[PDB]
RNA sequence: ACAGAG
DNA sequence: TCCAGCTCCACTTAA
DNA sequence: TTAAGTGGAGCTGGATGCTCTGT
């Protein structure tokens, strides 16, 4: 679990020093750079993730797990913690993604989907026992809380 | 609200009554705010800040 | 790697093919063999073969405990009875040991008696398992219980009780034990040896190893109900043995619309009877521009319906043959709307084309091989009869 | 304990020791012969049909290789898994219908296996 | 230990006899006598760790520093970045500044 | 809020959910604690010893049970090498009187101290559907008892914080009894708190729980960049 | 949302219908931008198609250049004359006597 | 030294696509139930006696299935084309014929066709009229040539077996429970009898649970019950370990506290325990020789075969409580796709064993009482049995059947044909096991298994996220195969029987066993040697190319899968850094010569499965390539499904994009086919102008999209306009919507029957 | 009962 | 698929 | 010796997001 705090640490080094390489050499007149300046749409992830570098693609706070056996994809030696093997991304999203790289994004993004489809039936249920326990209460005239009864 | 094919619901008050709860209550004027924490809701969105 | 040690005779031995068997033991480790204790009975059924043991364990040494000896032996047998009894004396005096069967098949396994320089083989009648019995518990419960108080189609075979008096009615054989310290034990084991010659030629063992390979390996189908004709796309690259070689031909030349000569030998290899066979390949294919082209008769007979999508056609076969006629006189097809004197469809001509050939700008198509030579083969009258031919083919052109 | 060879089988069996050795040996299923005037079909050639004479010659290799040639083909010999319980070769005869000899031969220690070389089958005709 | 009957491979138990203790098979008479001292060492696994942390340098062993946060604008930064949820099509951020010890964790 | 998000610690909707479900047992409860002496980690891991469970068998170098002609018995060799690094106040009379605890209702006669470090337990009879061969059952169960700490914290762990002026030592425990690491020895028992309502409400008292309602959800909505004004979860609590 | 296949779409469209080819935009591979940038300069073009665009209102020039191309837009079976409803009263359940 | 690349070596995807793959799964299942199973099927059930009087007998001999008819008024009969099916709302049908040999006093009476009843004959099968025809002679059937098929069409529309997906049955699963402890089981499914067994450390011992047991009994009654009776024996088949030996103590200390030693004492104490449906001692015999552990075989009450298989689950319960490496439910080595063969041979079994039980109760209703008068069963051969059962549940999509408890729900659809994707994207969808029960969260992640089998962006958004799937484009499905050459293959490569062992061989470090689809073929050294031999064994063509061999190093097993309904995928072989695959095998592909069995049998392409490429190394490109690589990917497009394929350049965008235009793809109005225009469907829907897209992906190509599209190129400013474009809505031209652009057209339907009653009055 | 849409 | 009430059963104190 | 009050274990019954749009 060492091993697994110095790789996130190098690697994201790399996003960040390959993100504030490419803003520093943007012109003003930049379209995304203005929305994401004034803050309308956007940001400078979103900049530095489709210019500089992918990030590390992480699924529930920590790197890819294994599918098969001992490694991610037969495309890897077994063992094997390096970077490409476990789910860092080296291009951006203007150079294309390998076939691996593309995999991992996806998988990383399915989370995301399943976690807003999850959402609903996660949360309306609370909303409709707190609003059966709650509907009652009222602020008076005599600056009191009081129930129904 | 998103207009990618969204689709929303209108209802006609029959009531002077219930004309005048929804009026002075309900306003768009009247709910700049959202009552949790102050903040203001109705405001400028993208191409408009932009 | 030459056989540097040991090249170690093998031979065979049948005098006791039918008796040997092979007793091993489950629970008891490899030290702690049964050469001292004494044997009472030896009990089997030859066919269904079922071994069941008695050894007599003995009471002087420490490791009885005579306490529970007496009342084991209390709860097996009667008090007084003994008439027939499981054990003689007031103890337990016999441990009985019963076998269960391994496999129905001993054919494959053989026993080796490794001399000096040489090793000898015989079969093995049957693999046994025997395990120490624990059926007095269930007398003693049996002794101690007795004390206290137009039929359907059937399935009897499938049945334990029925198995049971099938297995009862085989009576038991009674044998004399021998333990290895015996001096009989010694006089058997030399009839696992074969009286030989040191080299002998072997007249079985005669096979090769490809038909060693196809004989435990067997073929899955011994004929098939259906015979492959062969119009669909069946392996070219398979000398299927019950296809003629021509039909492969056939096959082949639809498949590959043009091909050079030179690869008939590298397909068939030198062994085919290559000059008795054009008169089956000019059935089949002709040579045109070094080259072969496939006849007209192998793709559509005349009642075939168009191919394609769009406006339906019908096969007029000559419309192809003309096509075929002008790459042999001309160089190529070389003007840009031949689709209007033989008025049939563009999608016929540019489509049809497209199997033999590529385009380039404006002069039509181009020839997809080289220029091989025509005369590579030995020949020389087909040369000119060729040109006989290809005069009747364009006499026939000329009626329409 | 390290697991041994056949070449480490048959080299202490020799060379170390001149006292002979039980061993209990498997075969393939068909042994490459036709059953000689048994009434057959290319059915099974197991020993129960062959006679008795030499079958065959055993080969020790170099570098630890050990083959059965038995006729024109080459078999494998492989040590299977070693047995460490009790087992004892016997001779039953049934000399009369209700009687007979029970006799212990020797205790058979090693277990060997053989199987057919398919590469090399296989590599005479390719498919 | 399991130890086993040498006659019919049941489990010994240890009982007491009128000069030893014994093995003894529950299934047939064996008994077997403890003459000497016997043993079985067990030697479990001693509790290795003593496991302090929380040290400062085990909390900035990640990548940001010198940015700037909406709120105090300090260098010693401690950043986090999540995209799993795609009804936010925007991106995801959590910050942590502790220069001043400040000690914002926003949006 | 509740659409918006989703020592290991459960935040989002499980959090808000295991709050207002109001239940008895919540998913990884965890006990703050504060040190008075916060300065070194010498004292620290004192403290840390006395609160955490500790079993026999974490101490214990060897576990041999001993077959003698005249008795048996199972003897346990102390490792007090590891009890001088692990800082412990176990011995072999501290270990006499952990066992005859809720084991097999062993007898105080039954179980001697011969040195300090070896503890020789001689069985009995279970006489209720055991044998006496239950020398096989004290093998794989006396390794299993507590004999320092408190049985239901199942771990704890030294905090240090992060300010540049000072550096004080509190102490993160993963347990659920508020009432026992409250009254030790060394923690500073008027500041402890913890995130299980019940305990809270079970100990100090039901204001102490409205408080701790007030803090943890409003702790948990904060982590997910989320703003209630406090008046909506005074109300609540 | 980061599409930048869009954007790289309809610069190869853009650059296919000046020469007359379909510029193949297949997963892991497909025709790059070094190359499409080639053949809009060539035509005229700028090589990022980015166009000098005078505003149809006014009539003067756009400040910033706006990049034009070809996007092949779907239409979807989602139309508005198939969902638009009203009831001022109509007819009603049976059992619970509402609408 | 740069490796080179074979440039050509996307060929071998369109060789691919005209035998296997793109819904010929549908179809060479459908052609396998109606040319094999239906044979299996009446072998099973070849003769029929009734009770009561016997000496007679019905005796079926062969069946057959044929070409499609219509019963028409007057007993014309003619053949019909699929669109003549669709308009007149029939179903489209061929009659099963059966011939038999059946009694009358006169012993051997025999008839040779006799129509039992009407199978749904599905599109572009072996039986259809639409196969093997030329594309001009699909107009006159008016069908189009581009309609892929593999659906029925039943009372007039168009029905769609689903792929469904299981898991896979007999196969022991090691799993927490909801408590913490770790149990194993097994779904024992034979072809008679579905049942599942447990193995429970409910307190430190072992019990084994079963549906027929009122409690679950303790593991050594069970072992002394099945013929092993010495406890050393089996503590030597469980494991011969220290640790081993002492987690499994407490089991033989239990059952030493009771006073069962002998087989008889545990076959009496397990009789007792049964739920009742000789009682004591037969009772229990045969509940373990055909219930507990149903998939493994006891022949003549030998029940050693059975007792190494429990040892086998004890000892991986033991080894999974040490170290917590529990199986998942999630690896696609363990998950097995069902077709639609192999529902309608389950359907079709059912309604004909109840066709044999009711014409038995005729014939025992008839023969004893009637007549002397010799009555034949051919007066009652009603054809209404079958066919009303196979279109009922063809057509409504409940498969109730009695006799395997199978109560499905919802297995069949209708084919979309909003757009052409769409009536191709639904023939390759896969529906789950769960159909959300609860949000799960498990299986609707992407996992690393699905890598060129499934599709990882072509997925439903909403409650089904994660749950329909869709295959590869380079994908194919295994049948069920031989078994015949496996076995003896197996048995002379060094094999050993597992009857002339005791157990401790199982705890050697040496010692690997075989298993074949959850049945033990012994054990082996030197597994390599095996593996390697196997495989070449298949590459020669002497093992059929889809049974799989793997290896798994932990649990010390070597499976063999023979199995049919699991997923497969074409890949090159690689022996020392270079592939098989050469320029000159290429060029022979694309001008004839050879076709893609050609590559199967020359060792140049192999099918690898999902447990095999557990154990391979696989290069995507050629420069990846080092001195440990096994295997080269064909074509890494294929990872993406049908509907990722027509998207342009989809590795340039955010993943969740993928998605929504995988959904929002099958939407888009486009052409239906060539037979748009005599085609009367509910609701279609057609574009005025389409054009065919400007950049295209080779999928698009492959699936012929460009024949008949969906969209209109537009000419796209992207720019800030007007402020009616903030959130995704955008302006359009009204000067092009006048000239053409975006112009639809709505199809829409209303029909009308009129029907004559049984009273002799009529409709007008 | 199934598929969609937000 | 997860979780509060209800009821059954051993386990000490106390006479 | 046993009457009795209270722990712990198994069984039972309850619940699991909002709408339109079609077959
Ligand atoms: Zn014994
Ligand atoms: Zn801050």
């Amino acid at each position: 679990e060492t091993l697994e705090a110095l790789i996130l640490k190098e690697l994201s080094v790399i996003r960040d020093h390959a993100g504030s390489a490419c803003l520093r050499e943007l012109d003003k007149s930049n379209s995304p750079l203005t929305m994401a300046l004034c803050g309308s749409k956007g940001s400078f992830i979103n900049i530095s993730q489709m210019i500089a570098c992918v990030g590390q693609q992480a699924i529930s706070g920590s790197r890819v797990p294994d599918g098969f056996e001992n490694r991610s994809l037969p495309h890897f030696e077994k063992h094997s913690k390096l970077p490409a093997a476990k789910g860092f991304v080296a291009n951006s999203f203007y150079s294309g993604l390998t076939p691996t790289e593309f995999f991992f994004h996806t998988m990383a993004g399915r989370e995301g989907l399943v976690d807003t489809a999850v959402k609903t039936a996660e949360t309306g249920y609370m909303q409709r026992r707190l609003v059966k326990s709650l509907e009652d209460l009222c602020s008076q005239y005599d600056l009191t809380v009081r129930s129904s009864t | 609200a998103d207009f990618d094919g969204d689709e929303m619901n209108l209802h006609l008050p029959q009531t002077e009554e219930a004309k005048a709860e929804a009026l002075v209550l309900m306003g768009t004027k009247a709910n700049l705010v959202t009552p949790r924490n102050g903040e203001p809701l109705i405001a400028a969105i993208q191409d408009f800040l932009t | 790697d030459d056989p540097v040690v040991q090249e170690i005779d093998v031979y065979l031995a049948k005098s006791l093919a039918e008796k040997l068997y092979l007793f091993q033991y489950p629970v008891r480790p490899a030290s702690m063999t049964y050469d001292d204790i004494p044997h009472l009975s030896a009990k089997i059924k030859p066919k269904q073969q079922k071994v069941e043991l008695e050894m007599a364990i003995d009471t002087l040494n420490p490791n009885y405990c005579r306490s529970k000896g007496e009342q084991i032996a209390l709860n097996v047998d009667g008090a007084c009875a003994d008439e027939t009894s499981t054990y003689s004396s007031k103890l337990m005096d016999k441990q009985t040991f019963c076998s269960s069967q391994t496999t129905s098949n001993t054919s494959r396994y053989a026993a080796a008696l490794y001399r000096q320089g040489e090793l000898h083989l015989t079969p093995l009648h049957g693999i046994l398992q025997l395990r120490p019995s624990f059926s007095y518990l269930d007398k003693a419960d049996a002794k101690h219980r007795e004390r206290e108080a137009e039929q359907a189609r059937q399935r009897r075979v499938q049945s334990y009780e029925f198995l049971q008096k099938k297995h009862a009615e085989e009576p038991w054989v009674h044998l004399h034990y021998y333990g290895l310290r015996d001096s009989r034990s010694e006089h058997e084991r030399q009839y696992l040896l074969c009286p030989g010659s040191s080299g002998v030629e072997n007249t079985e063992l005669v096979k090769s190893p490809s038909e060693y390979l196809m004989m435990l390996m067997p073929p899955s189908q011994e004929e098939e109900k259906d015979k492959p004709v062969a119009p669909s796309n069946v392996l070219s690259m398979a000398q299927l043995r019950t296809l003629p070689l021509a039909d492969q031909i056939k096959i082949l030349m639809k498949n590959v619309k043009v091909m050079p000569f030179a690869n008939l030998m590298s397909l068939l290899g030198p062994s085919i009877d290559s000059v008795a066979v054009l008169r089956g390949i000019q059935k089949v294919a002709m040579l045109v521009q070094g080259n072969w082209v496939v006849k007209s008769d192998i793709l559509y007979p005349k009642d075939s319906s168009s191919p394609h999508s769009g406006v339906p056609a019908e096969v007029l076969c000559r419309g192809r043959d003309f096509v075929m006629w002008k790459f042999t006189q001309s160089r190529w097809v070389v003007r840009k709307e031949v689709a209007t004197v033989t008025k049939l469809c563009a999608e016929d001509v540019k489509d049809f084309l497209e199997h033999m050939a590529v385009v380039r700008i404006n002069k039509g198509w181009e020839f997809i091989l080289p220029y091989d030579g025509e005369f590579i083969k030995k020949h020389p009258d087909v040369v000119q009869r060729q040109h006989m031919l290809w005069t009747g083919i364009q006499a026939k052109l000329e009626k329409v | 304990l390290p697991k041994d060879v056949s070449v480490a089988e048959l080299l202490r069996e020799l060379s170390l020791t001149k006292e002979e050795e039980l061993l209990f040996l498997q075969l393939p299923d068909t042994l490459p012969g036709q059953p000689p005037t048994q009434d057959i079909a290319e059915n099974a050639c197991t020993l129960a049909d062959l006679t008795e004479g030499q079958v065959g010659k055993l080969l020790i290799r170099k570098s630890g290789r050990v083959q059965l040639l038995l006729g024109k083909v080459t078999l494998d010999v492989t040590m299977g898994t070693a047995c460490s319980f009790l087992q004892e070769l016997v001779s039953v005869g049934l000399g009369d219908s209700r009687t007979g000899e029970m006799t212990v031969l020797g205790h058979v220690k090693h277990k060997l296996v053989c199987s057919p070389d398919f590469e090399s089958l296989l590599d005479h005709k390719h498919r | 230990m399991l130890l086993f009957c040498p006659g019919c491979g049941n489990g010994l138990i240890v009982e007491e006899g009128q000069r030893c203790h014994r093995f003894s098979c529950n299934t047939c008479p064996y008994v077997h006598n403890i003459t000497r001292k016997v043993t079985n060492r067990k030697y479990p696994k001693l509790k290795e760790v003593d496991d302090v942390l929380g040290g400062a340098a085990a909390w900035e062993n990640v990548d940001s520093t010198a940015e700037s946060c909406p709120k105090c604008e300090h260098p010693r930064a401690y950043f986090m970045q999540l995209q799993t949820r795609s009804a936010d099509e925007p991106m995801t951020t959590f910050y942590k500044c502790c220069n001043a010890q400040c000690g914002h964790r926003w949006r | 809020p509740g659409t918006q998000m989703t020592m290991n610690i459960t935040l989002g909707v499980p959090r808000i959910k295991e709050i207002i479900n109001a239940s008895k047992a919540i998913s990884t409860p965890i006990i703050t604690a504060q040190l008075d002496k916060d300065d070194d980690a010498d004292y620290a891991r004192l403290v840390k010893g006395r609160i955490e469970k500790t079993l026999l068998g974490e101490i214990s170098e060897y576990i041999e049970e001993v077959f003698l002609p005249d008795d048996c018995f199972i003897l346990v060799k102390l490792s007090l090498e590891r009890i001088r690094l692990l800082r412990l106040e176990v011995n072999a009379e501290t270990v006499r009187y952990s066992i005859c605890t809720s084991k097999l209702r062993v007898k105080p006669g039954d179980v001697a101290v011969h040195g300090e470090a070896v503890v020789c337990v001689t069985p009995r009879e279970n006489s209720k559907s055991s044998m006496y061969y239950v020398l096989q059952f004290l093998k794989e169960d006396l390794p299993k008892v507590v004999v320092q700490g408190i049985p239901e914290v199942s771990r704890a762990v030294i905090h240090i914080d992060e300010q540049s002026g000072k550096e004080k030592y509190k102490l993160l425990v993963e347990g659920d009894n508020l009432r026992a690491v409250m009254a030790t020895h060394g923690v500073k028992g008027t500041r402890t708190t913890s995130n299980n309502t019940y305990e809270v409400e079970k100990t100090l008292g039901i204001e102490a729980a409205r408080t701790t309602i007030i803090n943890e959800i409003q702790y948990t909505m904060v982590n997910h960049g989320m703003s209630i004004d406090r008046r909506h979860v005074m109300l609540l609590s | 949302r980061m599409t930048v296949g869009k954007l790289i779409e309809l610069l190869a469209g853009k650059a296919g219908v000046l020469d007359g080819r379909f510029h193949y935009g297949t997963a892991f591979g497909g025709s790059k931008v070094k190359d499409v940038c080639e053949d809009l300069v060539r035509h005229g073009y700028n090589y990022l198609g980015k166009d000098y665009v005078t505003s149809g209102i006014t009539g003067e020039p756009l400040e910033a250049y706006i990049y034009f191309g070809p996007v092949y837009y779907q239409k979807l079976k989602h139309m508005v004359l198939d969902k638009m409803h009203a009831r001022a009263r109509g007819p009603r359940a049976v059992l619970t006597r509402q609408p | 030294a740069p490796i080179p690349t074979v440039e050509e070596k996307w060929r071998l995807l369109p060789a691919f696509l005209k035998v296997k793959g793109l819904v010929k799964q549908h179809i060479d299942s459908f052609n396998y139930f109606i040319n094999v199973e239906i044979k299996k099927i009446m072998k099973a059930n070849e003769k029929v006696t009734s009770d009561a009087d016997p000496m007679w007998y019905l005796k079926y001999l062969n069946i057959y299935v044929g070409l499609p008819d219509v019963e028409e008024s007057f007993n014309v009969t003619r053949p019909v084309s699929p669109h003549e099916c669709r308009l007149r709302d029939m179903t489209y049908s061929a009659p099963i014929t059966v011939d038999i040999e059946y009694t009358r006093g006169s012993q051997r009476i025999i008839r040779n066709a006799l129509p039992i009843g009407r199978m749904p004959i599905m599109l572009r099968s072996s039986n259809c009229v639409l196969t093997g025809k030329t594309p001009a002679e699909f107009a006159k059937l008016n069908e189009c040539p581009l309609d892929p098929g593999g659906y029925f069409i039943v009372k007039g529309v168009e029905k769609v077996i689903l792929i469904q997906e299981q898991l896979s049955k007999n196969r022991i699963i090691v799993e927490a429970d909801r408590k913490g402890a770790v149990g194993a089981s097994v779904t024992s499914s034979t072809h008679e009898k579905k049942s599942r067994t447990n193995m429970a450390v409910k307190q430190g011992r072992f019990y084994l649970r079963h549906n027929t047991l009122s409690e679950d009994i303790p593991i050594v009654i069970i072992f002394k019950a099945m013929g092993v009776e010495s406890d050393q024996e089996i503590v030597q088949m469980i494991g011969t370990e220290e640790h081993v030996m002492a987690a499994f103590g407490p089991s033989l200390e239990e059952c030493q506290k009771a006073q069962i030693f002998t087989q008889m004492q545990a076959l009496k104490y397990i009789g007792n325990k049964v739920r009742r449906q000789k009682t004591k001692i037969e009772e229990a015999r045969e509940l373990l020789a055909s219930t507990i552990l149903t998939h493994v075989p006891v022949k003549e009450f030998n029940f050693r075969a059975k007792c190494i298989y429990t040892a086998v689950m004890v000892r991986r319960v033991i080894l999974a409580q040490g170290d917590n490496k529990v199986d998942d439910r999630d690896y696609y080595g363990n998950k097995r796709l069902e077709l639609a063969g192999q529902l309608l041979s389950l359907l079709f079994e059912d309604l004909f064993k109840k066709f044999n039980s009711e014409m038995k109760k005729i014939a025992d209703q008839v023969i004893p009482k009637q007549r002397a008068a010799q009555f034949d069963v051919v007066k009652h051969m009603r054809q209404d049995q079958i066919t009303n059962g196979m279109v009922n549940a063809i057509s409504t999509g409940n498969w109730s059947l009695k006799r395997f408890k199978m109560d499905r729900q919802g297995v069949t659809q209708v084919l979309s044909r909003l757009s052409y994707i769409s009536a191709l994207g639904m023939m390759t969808r896969i529906s789950s096991q769960f159909e959300k029960t609860r949000k799960v969260s498990g299986p609707r992640s992407l996992q690393p298994s699905q890598w060129g089998m499934l599709c990882p962006s072509d997925t439903p958004e909403g409650e089904a996220c994660g749950l329909v799937k869709n295959l590869a484009l380079m994908t194919h499905i295994t049948t069920d195969m031989e078994d015949g050459p496996i076995v003896k293959l197996a048995s002379n490569l060094g094999v050993e029987d597992v009857n002339l062992l005791c157990g401790e061989e199982l705890s050697y470090p040496n010692v690997f066993l075989v298993f074949l689809n959850g049945n033990i073929l012994g054990v082996i050294r030197d597994h390599k040697k095996l593996v390697n031999t196997f495989r070449l064994m298949r590459r020669a063509g002497y093992i059929n190319e889809f049974v799989s061999i793997s290896t798994n190093l932990t649990d010390r097993c070597v499976y063999i899968s023979s199995d049919g309904g699991r997923l497969c995928r074409p890949y090159i072989i690689v022996k020392k850094q270079k592939p098989a695959v050469t320029n000159k095998h290429m060029e022979e592909l694309a001008q004839g010569y050879r076709n893609f069995e050609d590559f199967l049998h020359e060792s140049l392409v192999e099918y690898l499965d999902v447990n095999e490429e557990n154990d391979c190394n696989i290069a995507l490109y050629e420069h990846t390539i080092n001195k440990d690589t096994t295997h080269l990917e064909i074509e890494p497009f294929t990872l993406l499904g049908v509907c990722a394929g027509l998207i342009p350049y989809p590795h340039h965008n955010q993943s969740p994009r993928n998605t929504y235009q995988c959904a929002m793809g099958k939407q888009a109005m486009g052409t239906i086919g060539y037979n748009q225009r005599n085609r009367i469907d509910t609701l279609m829907y057609l574009l005025a102008y389409p054009q065919k897209p400007m950049v295209k992906t080779k999928t698009i190509e492959l699936i012929e999209f460009e024949k008949l599209p969906a969209g209109q190129n537009a000419t796209v400013a992207v720019m800030s306009y007007s402020g009616y474009d903030i959130e995704d809505a955008l302006v359009l031209n009204k000067a092009s919507l006048d000239r053409g652009f975006g112009r639809c057209l709505v199809y829409k339907n209303a029909k009308c029957t009129l029907k004559r009653y049984t009273n002799q009055t009529f409709d007008k």
